[PDB]
RNA sequence: UUCGGGUCUUGUAAUUGGAAUGAGUACAAUGUAAAUACCUUAACGAGGAACAAUUGGAGGGCAAGUCUGGUGCCAGCAGCCG
């Protein structure tokens, strides 16, 4: 979950 | 005393730099 | 009615309008008339030879920053004065002052980016399988 | 420091230069 | 992507002096942030 | 390479040895000694010798004699000279230590 | 708070065909008979110049 | 005028050269070698 | 025999001066380099390349690239021709990776 | 006598990132990821294993109660 | 999207066996005006099968390391250099 989201704060941003 | 002189210097050092950074990206545009 | 001729026996008429309003096109002209290059940033050429003139960002503090990459490069067509890339900052030592590079379409303004070096390729150079000739 | 220099006439003249005005020269060996 | 395999080398770890071994396990920054935190965690809980 | 490691250079017409020290501009801040050559890369490098222009390369080579030739390469390293000064103000980084 | 609407004014500038006489002489005369082949062979020499 | 900008180069130079080639032309041997010096081709 | 520069006339308007360097020295090659308008890099085909043939090749181009011809020797030492074919295309692409 | 050039300089390989051997033969590295997405198949859906192999021995992984996998007409 | 949910022979950075073959080398023969090569073929030729496949793209992580800014421990740049 933690791996996930980091990637998505990549993907939001 | 030393202590005084370094920041005085180091302030100089910094905003020369600056300035020089800011011709660069001047000439570049 | 359309706006047109219609008889059987109106191909001249739709043929030479055809002609006269072909040229129309923006197109068309630049094809005919050979002008289609003045736009190309070489002129027509697919790259450009140059000149190294001065490396700006080996001043920069930051590593690997956008600064640090570009150099002014005197292009030897024409003589006019334009700036390129460098793929890295590793690179960058290769390239020094007076020597040839060839220049590819790629901060703004920075439209070209050097891919050879005294006649050898950066990335040969880059990867190590070669060594700049002098 | 050179302490002297002169010129001398060719030892090895081109056919050129020779019919303006011995094709080996190896002095050493 | 311009980086050698070079380039991204790990960097070890040291350790603490041998001297100093009874004093314990050498932290570092990563060891420092956990207890920071947890320090963070009983005050907040402690002035409320 | 190594710092302090002598190293026959040629520049110009001219062949010597001498004591050159490898350095890092650590962005642009300082000039620090460096323990050995980069890798892969360059580096700056000071060192005592006759003057030369800008823009003078050079090879390097750590063995010449034939007894020590050995099956390696010989030429050690390739550069250019890039400023010519009578000083220079590399500096080591000193950290003291305490408990 | 009234705006009148614009009155899109009569074309002064020069239509394209008219444009193509706008210099000494005639552009449209002044051709080639295979723009193909004249895009292909002047690319390969540019880089050879 | 020249095409290219390489052109206008080589040409400054060529003339300079031709330039030096004339005075050394009009140039009385002797002081010619008093001058430019031993040439290039010179067994000396 | 043959010992030191040798000039010869090759021309109407053109001459030449042949010095075989010594195979044995790197100073030798050093300093050659760096006068030689031709270089003769001679390869023993048989063999192949060799320490002393890379190491001048990199001195040549540091030091200002002169112009180079290579020189197959020995070939007639193979024995199968289709063989000396592959050698002959292997050695003439990696001179062609030097120069 | 002679000083032959090493592996280094005549391949002139010089830096390459490392790449993994099933690189070198496609068949194989088209089998190695085929195989590798049959067993993924698993994981998203059942596939059928060939049916039944010895005495009934019941389901290894257990009966889920409230669950249904069935798919509606509205 | 958190909430969590669905599924079962999966993984090993572990050991180990003898069978197969052509890239190449090469007696010979075939091929050819004469040759090279192809198709054949005695004898050699595999475990890192080092008999060492490449070209591009995406993304990490690490230091007693370096640079910059500041509502403390942070953030940005980046890190072949400890
Ligand atoms: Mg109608
Ligand atoms: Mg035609
Ligand atoms: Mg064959
Ligand atoms: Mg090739
Ligand atoms: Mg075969």
């Amino acid at each position: 979950r933690k791996e996930r989201l980091k990637k998505l704060a990549k993907m939001e941003e | 005393f030393e202590a005084r002189q370094r920041i005085e210097e180091k302030n100089k050092e910094s905003s020369d730099y600056h300035a020089k950074m800011a011709h660069i990206v001047n000439t570049i545009n | 009615g359309k706006g047109k001729p219609r008889g059987l026996n109106s191909a001249r008429k739709l043929r030479v309008h055809r002609r006269n309003n072909r040229w129309a096109e923006n197109n068309y002209k630049k094809r005919l008339l050979g002008t289609a290059f003045k736009s190309s940033p070489f002129g027509g050429s697919s790259h450009a030879k140059g000149i190294v003139l001065e490396k700006l960002g080996i001043e920069s503090k930051q590593p690997n920053s956008a600064i640090r990459k570009c150099v002014r490069v005197q292009l030897i067509k024409n003589g006019k004065k334009v700036t390129a890339f460098v793929p890295n900052d590793g690179c960058l030592n290769f390239v020094d002052e007076n020597d040839e590079v060839l220049l590819a379409g790629f901060i703004p303004g920075v439209r070209f980016k050097v891919v050879k070096v005294s006649g050898v390729s950066l990335l040969a150079l880059w990867k190590e399988k070669k060594e700049k000739p002098r | 420091s050179v302490a002297q220099i002169e010129k001398l006439p060719d030892p090895c003249p081109t056919p050129f230069y020779q019919q303006k005005l011995k094709l080996i020269y190896a002095p050493m060996s | 992507k311009l980086v050698h395999d070079v380039q991204k080398k790990q960097h070890r770890e040291r350790s603490q002096l041998t001297s100093r071994s009874r004093y314990g396990f050498l932290e570092k920054h990563k060891d420092y942030v956990k207890r920071a935190q947890d320090f963070h965690r009983k005050q907040s809980t402690l002035k409320v | 390479l190594k710092t302090n490691d002598p190293l026959v250079l040629s520049l110009g017409w001219r062949r010597f040895q001498t004591l050159p020290i490898y350095t890092t501009t650590d962005s642009r801040t300082r000039t620090r000694m460096l323990k050995y050559t980069p890798e892969h890369t360059y580096c700056n490098a000071a060192f005592y010798g006759p003057l030369c222009s800008p823009n003078t390369p050079f090879c390097g080579v750590q063995i010449v004699a034939n007894s020590d030739t050995g099956n390696g390469f010989r030429i050690a390293a390739t550069g250019i000279v890039e400023e010519i000064d009578v000083n220079i103000e590399i500096v080591k980084k000193l950290k003291l230590v305490g408990f | 708070e009234q705006s009148n609407k614009q009155h899109r004014k009569a074309k002064e500038k020069n239509t394209a065909k008219k444009k193509l006489h706008t210099q000494g002489h005639n552009a449209k005369a002044f051709a080639v008979a295979a723009p193909g082949k004249m895009a292909r062979t002047m690319q390969r020499s540019s880089d050879v110049n | 005028e020249y095409d290219t900008w390489y052109e206008l180069q080589k040409a400054k130079i060529s003339k300079q050269l031709e330039i030096n080639n004339i005075e050394y032309q009009e140039m009385t041997p002797e002081q010619r070698q008093r001058i430019e010096g031993f040439k290039a081709g010179s067994y000396v | 025999d043959i010992q030191g520069p040798i000039t010869v006339v090759s021309g109407k308007h053109r001459r030449l001066t042949f010095l075989e360097c010594p195979a044995d020295d790197l100073n030798a090659m050093i300093d050659i380099a760096k006068i030689a308008d031709l270089v003769l890099l001679l390869i023993d085909g048989n063999f192949g390349f060799e320490m002393e043939t890379m190491e001048f090749l990199n001195i040549a181009q540091h030091h200002g690239m002169p112009r180079v011809l290579g020189v197959a020797t020995h070939l007639d030492l193979f024995k199968s021709q289709s063989t000396l074919r592959a050698s002959k295309k292997r050695l003439k692409h990696r001179f062609w990776t030097e120069v | 006598g002679k000083r032959a050039i090493n592996y280094q300089i005549l391949k002139n390989k010089g830096l390459t990132p490392k790449r993994n051997k099933d690189n070198r033969n496609s068949r194989v590295k088209k089998r190695k990821k085929y195989q590798k997405a049959q067993k993924k198949l698993k994981s998203v859906r059942a596939v059928y294993s060939g049916g039944q192999s010895g005495v009934y021995e019941g389901e290894k992984t257990g009966i889920k109660k409230g669950l249904t996998r069935s798919v509606k007409f509205k």
